[PDB]
RNA sequence: UUCAAAUGAGAACUUUGAAGACUGAAGUGGGGAAAGGUUCCACGUCAACAGCAGUUGGACGUGGGUUAGUCGAUCCUAAGA
């Protein structure tokens, strides 16, 4: 065991020097994409600023259709006013239209 | 910028064709550069340089 | 007060008539509620040996009895609220019968 | 279906590629009042039908 | 913390680093001013023999008793308005034509290769040992031979803008080392320039450039530093790579926006004994401007679709820079392969021509340039993937641009501070401020400069050494000394040239400049500046 | 840390059942390093990923 | 896509949809000189046609990738 | 006003020789 | 159903490991036909939705992915049109 602790050495390098305690030196992207990665929602607004801008008034704009509890933009259904087959009840001796 | 149509006008058909061709190179390598570009607005005006050879072309 | 003690806990007067599917993790909460206890810390860890021997025959076939070994030590993080925590681990032995309280010697 | 017509699978790519939000600059247009994609459609909520 | 085997690494690095100075030198010397080969060199060629160069002659020095070894700083060669950057792989010349065909012809010897008469020849480079890095960068001038003459010489000397830049980078280089060698000695700075008690500061490193670069109608480029280096630690990739402590005086637009109107560098530290300093100086001839205007920098793409401007000039970087906090497992084996070998090579930047397990090469042979470009082809394939996931980056090309004031303040800027790009691979010039009173962002001066038809390119020169301030211990003589690990009266020799500027008398900042040449020059009782040498080679 | 591609991409490799593969508790970082059946094969080479023998049914008795 | 060049010798085309294999395999010779081995094609879901080019043993698609420019 | 200021400052503001080197080749 | 660790502002519900059980080959397994149409997979990521919760998702955002002379269609005729 003492032969096989003095064999495991650490030896430190350059790159520990330089980028032990640094990260990134990348700019974050904002939908996770690769370097030549097409971004179809971002590509558009070159500075930061306006991005965040843009990003504030798409939040805004929301905010309706989170209170109507859509599943998303894609959530149109819409309700009848009034359903027939719950008020057109006249119901005789015989069969009915449900149990 | 782009070509000119009266400046095309006083060309010959041969000379014509061979513009064509290197339009048509220039917008290859220009939709090559676009894979990694997205913004690459001289895309358009190779386009339509393209267009207007034709055009005198078909007068 | 860092301490470490052996208790024997009688599981079957706390198990007495408890639903079958429950047994087992009422074996559980009984256990972190004698730690509780035996130490006044809130802060309990079961040692997943120990459950293995609270699961070992099924969720209805729990010991009459057990033998533990509950330490309290420190907390070393700044982020809990409690200074100090118990660690409950199994003691495995020929019987958990007949066995009384003892103070484990710390070194 | 797995063997599909290329009527179809023509079709099937319109929907595709017209699946998205808007793009940001869009909002930033001067006297814009496109505020999302109206249209916006998803599979499991409107069936295309055929 | 000094050390004698320390002093020695530094020196056997800044030997290897002269004497591959003087080879490239000699080789343009051969090429267009000697003209007895029979094919001349090219910008490509003289970038890969140097190296070449530089790896054959650091194999035979330090050999099983050091880790790591090698090129600090690749063989960088500039033209004129090109203030840094450009070195170009060999096969890329046919892509550098494609490229540049149908542009202007303001870029042509960068494009060709070949370089013309009254062209600025800056050549960069630097050589690491241990970590133990000394970089040295000369601007030459590329003069038509005589014919009447026997013997080779120009037939006149450079002339104008290019020569007060020069001039500029060469007196601003010798004052400065004189200035830091008088840090050992602290009694014998002149008392107009600073106090008897007082040390070197970076404030007065600051005015006296200032006062060089102003008596001779110049700027001072935004890359310049007077700074502090450790082991491996040199600035090797100073605007990609940022570092936790920084000790020394850059220039910047900010600093330009504070001059007009009256991790961060300050300029609030003394040099002291017993360290290593790097100067790297560039200036800006702005002769061509009317207008008083401000200095900054165009980064240079491969993309021609980008503008119709006929003077833009679309290359692509050479050197690559290894980020070693990013990790991603790349998918082909190519990638792979070449992720290790840019592992092994370390924390300097390097060329893919230097990955080669052909290069250097032992005989220069056509199929050995042939071998190693078969290797480039398959070295790009996997670069792509391996920069696409950003485990290295591109060390840019930049070009020296002016801006006048007049377009800057008329502009408005609806954003001011807030604006920043978000599409830049780096994150330190991306976020980045020039003007910090003006709230005028890099994305917005970048639109400005762009947008101006008032905005030119200047020519720039170079002067860039390695100094070491050596104590009355470490140095052999029993006093201070300061011995300069690159550049001096041997390799750094000035070229033929004529300026109408020179420092005005009347300043005290003037006088102190000169009482520093009286003391450089005196041997005896004045300073004591011990230059290296470089090795002989036949 | 979420190592469900890693535990599918092992089973998939060593061809055995998601019910067979232990991902060792103490390497998380190593093996979410791990995207491709490539890193997958050198993690099982090296013993961070573990096949395991299959539940006996013993036919002593029968 | 740029794993097929080193894999196999292969390059890959977004193509016309109009473009059968032999017109894929004219065109790929006469703009960039070399001998094609074979073409398999698809069409893609979002409606473009994707063709494998498989190059001849005496000709590198690598060559031609750096020469292209993607790389 | 401090932009103001600064961008008045600014515009109010803005409102034998030497011989290095010889007939030789270096 | 239970235990510890990790991640996280926050974990009954996420991930790994430790355990206890279940489907028990007419399967809670492995594939297809009709139908659907990207739901597949990766990266980012939680306002709304997942009748508790949520760091998770068939959700939201950005992309990648379907390669045939031999498998089908295509050809033949059936009741029929
Ligand atoms: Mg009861
Ligand atoms: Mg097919
Ligand atoms: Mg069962
Ligand atoms: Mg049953
Ligand atoms: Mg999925
Ligand atoms: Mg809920
Ligand atoms: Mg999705």
């Amino acid at each position: 065991q003492n032969r096989a602790a003095r064999k495991n050495r650490y030896v430190e390098r350059g790159s520990d020097v330089v980028f032990g305690d640094q990260d990134a030196l990348t700019a974050s992207t904002e939908n996770g994409v690769k370097l030549r990665q097409t971004d179809r929602l971002l590509d558009g607004v070159a500075d930061g600023s306006m991005r965040s801008k843009a990003d504030r008034m798409a939040k805004m704009e929301r905010r309706e259709r989170n209170r109507h509890a859509k599943q998303g933009e894609s959530d149109r259904h819409n309700a009848v006013s009034l359903s027939k087959h719950l008020f057109s009840g006249k119901r005789g001796v015989g069969k009915t239209d449900f149990r | 910028a782009g070509v000119k149509a009266y400046e095309l006008r006083t060309k010959s058909k041969e000379q014509l064709a061979s513009q064509l061709v290197d339009l048509k190179k220039e917008l290859a390598e220009l939709k090559v550069q676009k894979l990694s570009r997205p913004s690459l607005p001289k895309i358009k005006t190779v386009r339509k340089s393209i267009a207007c050879v034709l055009t005198v072309i078909n007068e | 007060d860092v301490v470490t003690r052996e208790y024997t806990i009688n599981l079957h007067k706390r198990l007495h008539g408890v639903s079958f599917k429950k047994r087992a993790p009422r074996a559980v909460k009984e256990i972190k509620k004698f730690a509780k206890l035996h130490m006044g810390t809130d802060d309990v860890r079961l040692a997943p040996e120990l459950n293995q021997a609270i699961w070992k025959r099924g969720v209805k076939g729990v010991e009459y009895r057990l033998r533990l070994r509950i330490s309290r030590k420190r907390n070393e993080e700044e982020d809990a609220k409690n200074p100090l925590f118990s660690y409950v681990e199994p003691v495995l032995v020929a019987s958990a019968k007949g066995l009384q309280t003892v103070v484990v010697e710390e070194d | 279906a797995a063997q599909k017509s290329f009527r179809i699978k023509q079709k099937m790519a319109k929907a595709k590629k017209q699946n998205r939000p808007l793009p940001q600059w869009i909002r930033l247009r001067t006297n814009n009042t496109i505020r999302y994609n109206a249209k916006r459609r998803n599979w499991r909520r409107t069936k295309m039908n055929i | 913390i000094l050390q004698e085997s320390v002093l020695n690494k530094y020196r056997t690095a800044g030997q290897i680093a002269q004497t591959a100075l003087k080879y490239v030198t000699s080789l343009i010397n051969d090429s267009y001013h000697s003209k007895t080969t029979q094919r001349q060199l090219t910008v490509p060629e003289l970038c890969l023999l140097t190296d070449s160069f530089i790896l054959t002659r650091l194999e035979q020095y330090y050999k099983n008793k050091v880790n790591e070894r090698g090129i600090a700083i690749p063989t960088t060669i500039d033209i004129d308005q090109i203030s840094g950057g450009w070195c170009p792989e060999i096969d890329d010349t046919q892509n550098l034509l494609n490229w540049n065909k149908g542009k202007d012809s303001t870029f042509a010897s960068s494009v060709t290769g070949t370089l013309r008469p009254g062209d600025l020849v800056k050549i960069t480079l630097g050589v690491h040992i241990d970590g133990y890095t000394s970089e040295v960068s000369h601007t030459m001038v590329i003069y038509p031979v005589d014919e009447t003459k026997p013997i080779l010489q120009p037939t006149g000397p450079l002339l104008g803008g290019k020569a007060d830049a020069v001039a500029a980078a060469h007196i601003a280089m010798e004052t400065v080392v004189a200035l830091l060698a008088c840090a050992l000695t602290p009694e014998k700075l002149p008392a107009s320039l600073g106090g008897t008690s007082s040390g070197i500061t970076g404030q007065l490193i600051r005015t006296i450039v200032d006062t060089i670069a102003r008596s001779y109608n110049c700027g001072v480029v935004p890359g310049s530093r007077v700074r502090r280096i450790r082991r491996f630690l040199a600035g090797q990739n100073e605007g990609i790579v940022a570092e936790r402590e920084y000790k020394g005086v850059v220039w910047t637009e900010s600093h330009q926006e504070a001059d007009l109107l009256s991790a961060i560098p300050s300029d609030d530290f003394v040099v002291q004994s017993g360290e290593v300093y790097l100067i790297d100086l560039k200036m800006a001839s702005l002769e061509h401007c009317t207008k008083k205007g401000l200095v900054t920098l165009e980064t240079v793409d491969s993309y021609t679709g980008k503008s119709h401007k006929a003077g833009e000039l679309i290359a692509r970087p050479g050197a690559y820079v290894r980020d070693f906090a990013q990790t991603h497992i790349l998918k082909l084996k190519t990638s792979r392969q070449l992720l290790t070998k840019i592992d092994k090579q370390g924390v300097y930047p390097f060329k893919l021509s230097h990955l080669s397990s052909n290069f250097p090469f032992v005989h220069e042979n056509e199929e050995e340039l042939q071998s190693l470009k078969k290797d480039l082809k398959s070295f790009r394939l996997g670069m792509s993937e391996i920069s696409n996931n950003y485990l290295c980056v591109e060390s840019p090309i930049q070009i020296a641009r002016w801006v006048p004031w007049d377009h800057i303040l008329k502009a408005t800027n609806p954003n001011g501070n807030l604006s920043y790009d978000a599409t830049s691979t780096l994150t330190l010039p991306g976020h980045e401020l020039p003007l910090p009173k003006l709230g005028v962002s890099a994305i917005k001066l970048k639109s400005l400069m762009n947008s101006t038809k008032e905005s030119i390119s200047l020519p720039v020169a170079r002067e860039c050494n390695t100094i070491v301030l050596c104590d009355s211990s470490v140095s052999t003589t029993d006093r201070p000394e300061l011995l300069r690990l690159t550049g001096g009266s041997k390799t750094c020799q000035p070229s033929w040239i004529h300026s109408q500027h020179e420092l005005n008398p009347q300043d005290s900042i003037v006088q102190g400049i000169f009482q520093l040449a009286t003391l450089a020059k005196d041997k005896r009782f004045g300073l004591l500046l011990k230059e290296t040498q470089p090795m002989k080679q036949k | 840390a979420n190592l469900r591609t890693q535990k599918r991409l092992a089973a998939s490799v060593v061809g055995v059942g998601k019910r067979k593969v232990w991902l060792d508790p103490n390497e998380t970082s190593e093996i979410a390093q791990a995207n491709s059946r490539n890193a997958i094969r050198k993690l099982v080479k090296n013993g961070t990923i573990v096949k395991k023998a299959v539940t006996v049914h013993s036919k002593s008795r029968t | 896509a740029m794993k097929k060049v080193e894999d196999g010798n292969i390059l890959v085309f977004q193509v016309s949809m109009k473009a059968n294999k032999y017109q894929i395999k004219k065109a790929v010779k006469e703009l960039y000189e070399v001998d094609v081995l074979k073409v398999n094609t698809l069409v893609r879901p979002n409606g473009t046609k994707k063709a494998y080019v498989r190059l001849t043993a005496d000709y590198d698609a690598l060559d031609i990738a750096n020469r292209i420019g993607y790389i | 006003s401090s932009l103001t200021l600064v961008k008045e400052a600014l515009w109010s503001v803005i409102d034998q020789g030497t011989t290095l080197g010889g007939p030789f080749f270096p």
